[PDB]
């Protein structure tokens, strides 16, 4: 681990513990994702998605500066969490596009962070050589470069390194004559530079992941690793962390207040679905149940509430009893968890189970059309420009940013402050606005 | 049409004949039961197959329905839908989107 960059094409040979395997896979499957969610909501050059990225970093300690602390566990960490992810991710084609475009974010982000002083030595250690010029060859062949140059405006050579390069390494860019050439060697401004590596390391990836892919079957054979390394990124939340336990103040009462000041959109329709019908199928019933039971609303309360609702639903009480309170103590207590113990999380209920006719459960952004979508934001009163980019967020099929941006529509704030992935999260932010 | 019927019934014979001496091409060139058995060659067409369902599998989730069951002979696909014609439709319109991706599997 000379470097903090680092290309990633030596797999380590060390031995691990099977918490730490976890722990890593874990962490660079949340920064991934992180960086995915931020890049969406955000220009990726803004000094807002730096600083809240880096925050992202510090917090998850996948990179830095070399120090003390450097040398022996974050680069580690991002080595064998990187290759970890090349097992997890080498499955499909979609998943390794999904998989280069937030690496290839990630690196660019991680050279704008190095600073000018050791890009030199980093090339140095990347293996494959680059001749910086000097000052003085700059100044000479100056007006050559600006001559030779892209629509690059001015004779301006400012700052900006440039390098002495082998023209076999920048085809793309001299078959334009876009470029000066001297004795077969080319010489670039930096964003070009950064352009050439990242188009040579998207190279080398996606050759290496489909050599992971041919090597798949073999270590797949493994019992301990095959149920995670199935579903890192497909399946997994990112510490949603709304977990059964919780504790709060509710009046049943203020359910309805509740529901149209701070419940996420599918929610909210569906517990309009509920007081509208006094009844659900089963997996909105479920899906609803749990979320209130997620919220901090204890036992009695949920069962007197859901009682009240059948009443008005015009079944026996004593069925409703032995038909359902079996199943909401049940929900509420013993195992069959990871199931009923638990409270949905936004990836599941948008991948799980999508709604058919007479269902009013799955996140409506991705289950249904956006006609509709327009409908329910329409009566939800939101500003038509809001619902503009909601509409061209749901295009680019980012459900979750598309109910960050609704959140934040409907407390008129700016930004969360967060990513949202679950709606217990959602409510309890929503209260936390109070 | 306007057929003599066994003529249909040697043309449905000599037809499922052609289908399962198709299906067992591939059987002759992966066996170490086989003459002609080749590893890699196996390998690799064993590898695209693979490839060319499960990306089948990952698209048709994005088509907005689910699989729940299919191993290089079969796929199961639930609808969400209780119009048969509808179903059908809709496996039409899933089968000819493949064909274009793949121009002579069927
Ligand atoms: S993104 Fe998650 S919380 Fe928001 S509406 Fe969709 S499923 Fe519900």
């Amino acid at each position: 681990y000379p470097h903090c960059l680092q290309f990633y094409l030596q797999p380590p040979s060390e031995n691990i513990s099977l918490i730490e395997f976890e722990n890593l896979a874990i962490d660079r499957v949340k920064l991934l994702k992180s960086v995915e969610n931020l890049g969406v909501s955000y220009v990726k050059g803004t000094e807002q998605y730096q600083s809240k990225l880096e925050s992202e970093l510090r917090k998850l300690k996948f990179s830095y500066r070399e120090n003390l602390e450097d040398e022996y566990e974050p680069r580690r960490r991002d080595h064998i969490s990187h290759f970890i992810l090349r097992l997890a991710y080498c499955q499909s084609e979609e998943l390794r596009r999904w998989f280069i475009q937030q690496e290839m974010d990630l690196l660019r982000f991680r050279f704008s962070i190095l600073p000018k002083d050791k890009i030199q030595d980093f090339l140095k250690d990347s293996q494959l050589q680059f001749e910086a010029i000097s000052d003085e060859e700059k100044t000479l062949r100056e007006q050559e470069i600006v001559a030779s140059s892209p629509s690059l405006s001015g004779l301006k050579l400012g700052f900006e390194s440039i390098y002495k390069i082998p023209f076999a390494d920048a085809l793309d860019l001299f078959r334009g004559r876009k470029v000066y050439l001297e004795d077969g060697f080319a010489y670039v401004p930096l964003k070009d530079i950064v352009a050439i590596i990242l188009n040579e390391f998207r190279a080398k990836l996606s050759k290496a992941l489909a050599l992971t892919a041919r090597s798949l079957p073999a270590v797949q054979s493994d019992e301990r690793l095959q149920p995670l390394l199935n579903h890192l990124s497909h399946s997994y939340t990112g510490q949603d962390y709304s977990t059964q336990g919780n504790v709060g103040k509710i009046s049943l009462d203020q359910i309805d207040l509740l529901s149209t000041k701070s419940f996420p959109p599918c929610m909210r329709q569906l517990h309009k679905a509920l007081r509208e019908n006094h009844h659900l199928r089963h997996g909105g019933r479920m899906q609803y149940g749990l979320f209130l039971k997620g919220i901090g609303l204890t036992l009695e309360q949920a069962l007197q509430f859901w009682k009240q609702e059948f009443i008005k639903g015009k079944m026996d009480p004593d069925k409703f009893d032995k038909g359902y309170s079996y199943n909401i103590r049940h929900s509420f207590g013993k195992e069959g968890k990871r199931t009923d113990y638990t409270p949905f999380s936004c990836l599941k209920i948008i991948l799980s189970n999508p709604p058919s006719q007479g269902d009013y459960h799955g996140c409506p952004f991705r289950h249904s059309d956006p006609e509709l979508l327009k409908q329910k934001l329409q009566s939800y009163k939101i500003s038509p420009g809001g619902i503009s980019q909601i509409l061209d967020l749901v295009k680019g099929t980012h459900y979750q940013v598309a109910c960050q941006k609704y959140f934040e529509m409907i407390h008129n704030v700016d930004d969360c402050g967060f990513s949202l992935n679950h709606p217990n999260q959602f409510f309890c932010e929503s209260q936390r606005i109070l | 049409q306007d057929l003599n019927p066994d003529l249909i019934l040697q043309y449905d014979i000599r037809q499922k004949a052609l289908k399962l001496t198709a299906n067992s091409m591939y059987g002759c060139l992966g066996f170490s039961y086989s003459r002609f058995y080749a590893k890699p060659l196996a390998a690799l067409v064993t590898y695209k197959g693979r490839e060319i369902l499960m990306h089948t599998k990952e698209m048709v989730q994005k088509m907005n329905l689910e699989v729940i069951y299919g191993d290089t002979d079969s796929i199961m696909i639930n609808t969400n839908s209780t119009n048969l014609e509808e179903v059908f439709k809709l496996g039409n319109k899933v089968k000819s989107e493949v064909n274009k991706l793949y121009k002579l599997l069927e």
